[PDB]
């Protein structure tokens, strides 16, 4: 009966399901935990590119605070 | 009562015409209306997309504060108390 | 309820835009200061390299004007390397 | 990568030369494609989002699209083509040939003028606010709303005629 | 035609803050008051005179406010804004209301002592 | 940004030999006439992105929709000439020069 | 890292696509009374691999011939990038626009592949399907310019944020129920499947792709439905919870496309096109008019970052 | 053609050279421009017939060149300033491109080639439209930048002009092809006047007009497109006569009347102005025009052509078409010399 | 102009952009700003032949802050001439501009 | 670079598809369509004027987008109704 399509319906919605997660844990693991930053205009990049002058490493994932 | 009539029978042969003209006719007409208007207008004028450069005091004009968090400038309460 | 949820959304673009206002100044001296830091090291270096030539100048503006000027990226990035030049012009223009 | 624009450019250039070089209109259209498409990313790679999207929406889907289906339900590509293409191709070739040889000759006369090739990837964008919001070009199309009303009342008046004209012509 | 004059290198050397965009954003507001003279004569100076060059003096001066503000807020009520911080950087625009119920804590802190 | 803009140039021109040079058809006219107009509002844009005005930028916009309009009623030309001649050829308009 | 993330999301999708053929025979069977396939393996979870390798055992203008299936497909496939699940791969502002583009350019491969075969025959449908699939694509690109209207970017993120709270379906619904119809004629789906349903040129490769684009750009708008006006639940700490309530949304919509099918009749072209004309394009503008007026008889003006 | 289509395109007509002029923006200009090609080719195309289809798309494709040829020179002065209008600091080619567009949108010369095939195709009541109300935003655009054009080719440009049109007039039979050669030359001597004193165009373009528009008038009456279709006027209707003769003189610049003082004034400009040669060719050669303007008047009345019966059977009926602003136009062209200073 | 109707009315419709340093939209002025309005203001009160001659010092800045021909000149003799040092080999490009530094 | 790589790859997988496809084996008029096409075009040029809306409506002069918005739709759906009743979109020759 119609207890017959699952195995169809559950393999379609697991690799519809992949991408969204692989990207954002892909991007956390890039980033460091943080998810990925951006820039709708020049302000947000001219804070990234701050950052990313300022990190001692040449990137932008990372936050300083006050031992600075 | 031709009207009447015309619309009778307009709502069941013709029925999109009718909605379409009847949602024209709020659209152009409600703005008229209803008092919730201008405060749009107010509010995109509030937000300051830019820098509010400011001024010296070499003058007696007392409006304008000496500092942001005095209270004798332009407020906007209304806009929480919304 | 769209309504009610577009107001708070517009009080939240307030306070940030805000926090931006407070702190444009010190984000306006710093680039001052880099910029001007940067011309400094282009006329430090500029001077060696075209001390050579005949009725060559040094920092020589081309107007005749006094004001001061905007310079172009060319100007200060113009002997950096296509790295640094590149990370300005297609920085926001290439998805961060 | 910094070749970029003098690159979108010169295939900028090579399509409108084989639209010049009148071919088959089928391998025309494909020119004219490929322009529109190199043309829209030069205007994104200076900046204009907005301009270069409108131009993928309009130009393309919606005044080429029209272009093929007019030419195929009107034409008949007549047997024309005595090696018409292969001979315009070579044509083509020896075209590009002297425009490269073109620019590498005045790249010597002209130096800060013309072309500037040993700094080529400069010279794109002079300025730009960096701490700005509200500075793409959403803004200035948006402006005939507001400003330059002129504008946005004059397109409408030309459609509200092209309407009437196009029908009473086909008639 | 006309030379142009410029400041050195080995002056209009200050030590920045070298602090981060989020912890900026966080502490902004506060810092729009406590600051705010300072930086709002800076703003002046330079749209007054388009000299960057003429318009330096008020820079160190607005840093070392800035700087004597980070140290009170280093003093006191140190972990709260660290703990913000670390709040707002995880999401991507930085927004502030992702961390409310992690800000009138820090806020009633730095009340309640200053 | 110069060497790019002469090159757009030399595009435009080239367009104009296509206008004016024909080969036995009209549909080739017109696209080049489409490839010139290209050229012109991209050129624009550019100048205008440059620049950073933005109050210039209607312009662009303007033009582009006078240019789809143009073209379209060149189209309806052609077509009453394809269905009253039979073909879109150029060598049948030898009328009117009596 | 990127092209990892690119694998992720291009293999995966190609098996949905399969097994979505799959669902489609099922369903379609069991609402015929009959199984569907049950055979080739448990539950039928080979068939789609079968008719690959037979399609690529069939035998047999090259430029077009080939130009315009891959054209197709690599659209349908660049259509996913910049979708947010629920942070996207690309976030680009005036990414509904750019899928607006890719989705309506395909019609230049139709249009192609009815210019270089000569049979009046191909070119008569040829022309029919390409007229339709433009006349639907204008109305599926104003819902869009009258909906984000309530949120003043054409980002695609922005619409997640905004539906916080609420969906965006009790408002807009005199849309959705066009939204959901439009995406029927772009796809060329059922009851506007016309193009197929009067036969009198695709060999089995390039019938392959385009049947590929085809249901990819099916899952795709149902995306994008689930997406715009079923507005998911984004709790920051979730995107597994994102990402599944999108999955689910979209099957949803997938498996109504099959009750349609499965159900109603085709649409006389004519009949069709009055349609469209003579009862959405008034009904889309008077909306429009409706939601610009709103945001100002009303408060809710959004902002733009 | 419907009522509200032929009102709209009547307004989309009127509208194209007002916005041309009223506007200080060359987008605009170029916009009007359009505006008057797009309104203008239905009336053109109305018939549907192959004459008018061909016409229609010469008249569409040069005029798209051209357009878009000015196109270029407002975004290279663009590109050059940053301003939307032209100024004194524009390189010269710039201006050149925009004169040789602007020619070939009036019909000046050797870009002339294509409006008697478009002028042959037209009626009447159209043709006297594309001479008279489309030839004046393209004017007004020089109008605003004379300063700094190019007197050598202007003046080249407008005594090709002459020539041609007269060589071309003296052959042509059709009258069409003929008021459009008369068209040619006439603003031939505008373009040459123009640099010096721009009024004096204006006023050329004026009497032209005045003259040209009764003629058609006198010709849609009849549709009489022909020299020996126009003869039989002394017996279909014998009164068209002593002001047909008149204003046909006037067009060729017979010194009592007013077609003269044009000339006259424009070569005092030149004398003034040290451009005597070209004075004298002008002043030599417009005698070519007063030539086949004299063998029409030979033609209609001084002597009188076979007729054809049937039109006895036309006489016998009546016709009231001929308004009252043809004769007032008629005689304020012809009788108004003593009114030149007045008119300066 | 040619037809003040617009002057006339006292109104305008497309001459308030009709040049760069009009009044854009959100206050972002654009890139020779200050040079528009010394040029303008210049060529205000008088009519062209006097401007075309006594504003060249006001005009001549525009131009070059508009395209730099100068500047890209100036930059490219620099870049050959250091171009030929690094080649005969006498040259040695410092940290600071050879990839690295100590930013703020 | 991203779109770069992500458009190269669609393209090459897809013509390794059709590579595998090639290896492992081994007209008169109608006015209607034209007229169609031409309500396209007019209706595409109406969506470039009337996209920008998301932006012009945060300005202040709402008493002019509302009206030009209302303008624009309104003299559209005119032109609309009068190719209707001129007969354009009925398809009976
Ligand atoms: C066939 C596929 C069609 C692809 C169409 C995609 C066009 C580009 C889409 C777009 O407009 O976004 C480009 C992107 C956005 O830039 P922006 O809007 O200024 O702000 C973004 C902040 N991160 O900014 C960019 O410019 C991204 C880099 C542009 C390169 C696009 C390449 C398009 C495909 C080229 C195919 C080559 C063959
Ligand atoms: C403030 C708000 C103002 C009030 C607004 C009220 C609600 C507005 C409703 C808007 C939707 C209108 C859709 C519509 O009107 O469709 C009409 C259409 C019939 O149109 P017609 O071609 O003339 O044939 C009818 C002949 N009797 O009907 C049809 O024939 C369409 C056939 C569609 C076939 C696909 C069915 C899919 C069903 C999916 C349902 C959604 C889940």
């Amino acid at each position: 009966m119609w207890f017959e399509i699952l195995p169809g319906l559950a393999i379609m919605g697991v690799c519809l399901v992949i991408p969204g997660v692989s990207t954002a844990y892909i991007h956390k693991f890039t980033n460091g935990g943080k998810e990925k930053r951006v820039a709708r205009v020049q302000y947000q990049w001219y804070l990234m590119e701050r950052d990313r002058r300022i990190s001692g490493v040449n990137r932008y994932y990372v936050s300083k605070g006050l031992e600075n | 009562g031709r009207i009447s009539a015309f619309l009778k029978n307009a709502w069941a042969k013709e029925p999109v015409l009718v909605v379409s003209f009847s949602v024209w006719g709020l659209a152009i007409i409600m703005p008229m209306i209803s008092p919730y208007t201008k405060y749009a207008s107010m509010i995109n004028k509030a937000t300051p997309y830019n820098y509010p450069v400011p001024v010296r005091d070499d003058g007696n004009m007392p409006d304008v504060p000496s500092h942001p968090q005095d209270p004798l400038g332009p407020s906007l309460d209304w806009l929480k108390n919304l | 309820r769209m309504m009610r949820w577009n107001q708070e959304r517009r009080r939240l673009l307030i306070e940030d835009l805000e926090a931006r206002i407070a702190l444009m100044p010190l984000f306006q001296a710093e680039k001052d200061r880099r910029t001007l830091q940067i011309l400094r090291e282009n006329l430090e270096e500029e001077a060696i390299i075209m001390k050579d030539v005949p009725n060559w100048k040094v920092g020589e503006s081309v107007f005749h004007t006094t004001r001061w000027v905007p310079p172009l990226i060319g100007e200060m990035y113009g002997l950096r390397t296509k790295e640094e030049m590149s990370n300005a012009n297609f920085g926001f223009t290439w998805y961060t | 990568m910094n070749n970029y624009i003098f690159v979108l450019s010169s295939l900028f250039l090579v399509g409108c030369l084989g639209l010049a070089l009148k071919p088959s209109l089928i391998y025309g259209g494909l020119g004219l494609i490929v322009s529109g498409f190199v043309g829209c990313l030069m205007v994104l790679g200076f900046g204009g989002s907005f301009l270069g999207l409108m131009v993928f929406l309009i130009y393309l889907g919606g005044m080429l699209v029209v272009f093929g289906y007019t030419t195929a339900m009107a034409t008949e590509e007549y047997p024309e083509t005595w090696g018409s293409n292969w001979l315009i191709l070579g044509f083509l070739v020896l075209g590009v040939i002297m425009e490269v040889f073109l620019i590498c000759v005045l790249n010597y006369y002209d130096e800060v003028g013309v072309i500037n090739l040993d700094g080529l990837g400069d010279w794109l964008m002079y300025e730009v606010d960096d701490v700005g919001v509200m500075l793409e070009g959403g803004i200035g199309v948006a402006a005939m709303y507001s400003c330059a009303t002129w504008m946005m009342v004059v397109a409408g008046w030309s459609l509200f005629a092209g309407i009437f004209i196009i029908i009473e012509i086909t008639r | 035609p006309g030379i142009v004059e410029l400041p050195t290198l080995e002056e209009l050397k200050v030590e920045e803050v070298k602090v981060s965009s989020a912890v900026l954003k966080a502490a902004a507001h506060h810092y729009g008051a406590q600051c705010d003279k300072t930086n709002k004569e800076f703003m002046l100076c330079r749209w007054e005179e388009k000299d960057p060059r003429r318009c330096l003096k008020e820079g160190k001066l607005v840093n070392g406010c800035a700087l004597n503000f980070f140290r009170q807020i280093k003093s006191h009520c140190a972990e709260p804004f660290t703990e913000y911080w670390t709040c707002l950087d995880y999401s991507n625009m930085q927004l502030f209301r992702h961390c409310r119920q992690q800000q009138a804590k820090f806020d009633q802190c730095v009340l309640d002592k200053l | 940004m110069p060497s790019t803009f002469f090159n757009l140039t030399m595009a435009f021109s080239l367009s104009l030999l296509g206008t004016l040079m024909f080969r036995s058809h009209l549909m080739s006219t017109l696209l080049c006439l489409e490839g010139m107009v290209l050229s012109l509002f991209i050129m624009t844009s550019v100048t205008s992105l440059n620049s950073n005005s933005m109050s210039s930028m209607p312009i662009p916009i303007t033009i582009l929709v006078f240019a789809a309009c143009e073209a379209a009623v060149g189209l309806a030309l052609l077509v009453k000439v394809s269905n009253t001649y039979g073909t879109d050829y150029v060598q049948n308009l030898n009328l009117l020069q009596c | 890292m990127f092209f990892i993330n690119i694998l992720t999301l291009l293999v995966p999708i190609l098996i949905a696509m399969a097994f979505l053929t799959l669902v489609e025979r099922k369903i379609l069977g069991y609402m015929q009374l009959r199984k569907g396939p049950n055979i080739v393996g448990p539950y039928g979870i080979l068939q789609p691999f079968a008719d690959a390798m037979k399609l690529f055992m069939k035998e047999p203008s090259m430029s077009l011939f080939i130009i315009a299936p891959t054209l197709s497909l690599t659209l349908a496939l660049s259509l996913w990038v910049p979708l947010p699940m629920p942070h996207p791969l690309i976030n680009l502002n005036l990414g509904i626009l750019f899928i607006l583009a890719t989705s309506s350019l395909s019609v230049y491969s139709i249009l192609w592949s009815g210019w270089a075969s000569n049979s009046k025959y191909s070119l008569f449908g040829a022309l029919r399907a390409v007229a339709q699939t433009i006349s639907y694509e204008v109305t599926m690109a104003i819902i869009l310019l009258s909906v984000l209207l309530m949120n003043g970017s054409y980002s695609l993120q922005t619409l997640i944020t905004t539906q916080e709270h609420m969906w965006l379906l009790l408002p807009a619904w005199p849309m959705a129920m066009m939204w959901f119809i439009s995406t029927l004629a772009e796809t060329n789906r059922a009851p506007f499947d016309l193009t197929e349903g009067e036969s009198e040129e695709y060999a089995a490769g390039p019938f392959a792709l385009f049947f590929m684009a085809e249901y990819t750009n099916i899952i795709l708008m149902n995306a994008l439905t689930t997406i715009i006006f079923l507005g998911p639940l984004y709790y920051i700490n979730l995107p597994e919870l994102y990402s599944t309530n999108f999955m689910m949304e979209a099957l949803l919509l997938s498996s109504t496309f099959l009750w349609i099918r499965a159900s109603y009749p085709r649409f006389r072209y004519d009949q069709l096109m009055h349609l469209l004309w003579k009862n959405f394009l008034p009904l889309t503008l008077a909306l429009c008019m409706w939601h610009i007026s709103l945001p100002i008889f009303t408060a809710g003006v959004p902002p733009y970052m | 053609m419907n009522p509200i289509t032929l009102a709209i395109i009547y307004f989309t007509i009127f509208l194209g050279p007002v916005i041309t002029m009223s506007s200080t923006n060359l987008m605009l200009m170029w916009v009007g421009l359009e505006f008057s090609l797009l309104a203008i080719i239905p009336m053109l195309i109305n018939k549907k017939n192959p004459r008018s289809t061909e016409a229609a798309t010469k008249y569409f494709v040069t005029q798209a060149t051209a357009s878009m040829i000015i196109l270029l020179a407002i975004v290279l002065n663009y590109k050059q300033l940053g301003t939307w209008m032209f100024q004194q600091q524009t390189n010269g080619l710039i201006l050149n491109m925009t004169l040789m567009a602007l020619s070939m949108k009036l019909g000046l010369a050797p870009f002339h080639f294509w409006l008697p095939e478009v002028t042959q195709g037209i009626p009447l009541h159209m043709g006297l439209i594309l001479l008279t109300w489309q030839k004046i935003a393209p004017l007004s655009i020089l109008i605003q930048i004379y300063p700094l054009l190019n007197s050598t080719i202007i003046l080249m440009l407008a005594i090709t002009s002459i020539f041609m049109g007269a060589w071309g007039g003296l052959n042509q039979t059709q009258m069409r092809k003929i008021m459009a050669y008369s068209s040619i030359a006439h603003m031939g001597w505008m373009l040459a006047i123009l640099p010096y004193n721009p009024s004096l165009t204006l006023l050329n373009l004026m009497i032209y007009i005045i003259l040209t528009a009764p003629m058609f008038m006198a010709l849609m009456l009849n549709n009489s497109m022909t020299i020996n279709s126009i003869s039989l006027l002394w017996n279909k209707t014998p009164a068209m006569l002593t002001m047909i003769s008149l204003m046909l003189l006037s067009l060729g610049g017979l010194p009592p009347l007013t077609g003269f003082l044009p000339k006259w004034i424009i070569i005092t400009e030149l004398m003034k102005n040290n451009c005597l040669i070209m004075a004298t060719l002008m002043a030599m050669m417009a005698l070519l025009n007063l030539f086949f303007y004299t063998r029409l008047i030979y033609s209609t009345s001084l002597t009188m052509f076979p007729t054809n019966n049937n039109s006895k059977m036309m006489t016998h009926q009546t016709k009231t078409k001929p308004n009252l602003m043809f004769s007032t136009l008629a005689i304020m062209s012809t009788m108004t010399l003593p009114l030149a200073p007045q008119l300066i | 102009p040619f037809l003040d109707i617009q002057k006339k009315l006292g109104i305008s419709l497309d001459r308030h952009f009709m040049f760069l340093s009009a009044e854009q939209p959100y206050k972002n002025a654009a890139r020779c700003h200050a040079f528009e309005k010394e040029w303008i203001e210049c060529a205000h009160g008088i009519g062209g032949t006097r401007a075309k001659k006594e504003c060249k010092i006001e005009f001549d800045d525009f131009e070059e802050c508009l395209l730099r021909y100068k500047t890209m000149r100036r930059m490219h003799d620099i870049k050959k001439q250091r171009e030929k040092l690094m080649k005969e080999g006498k040259y040695t490009p410092p940290p600071h501009h050879s990839g690295r530094e100590e930013p703020r | 670079m991203n779109l770069y790589t992500v458009i190269f790859i669609n393209i090459l997988l897809s013509l390794t598809l059709i590579l595998v496809a090639f290896w492992l084996p081994q007209l008169p008029f109608s006015m209607k369509f034209f007229l169609v096409a031409i309500t396209f075009l007019l209706f595409d040029l109406e969506i470039a004027l009337l996209l920008p809306l998301p932006w012009a409506i945060q300005t202040i002069k709402t008493s002019t987008m509302m009206i030009m918005a209302f303008i624009l739709v309104t003299i559209l759906s005119l032109g609309l109704a009068y190719e209707w009743t001129q007969k354009g979109l009925e398809w009976t020759e």
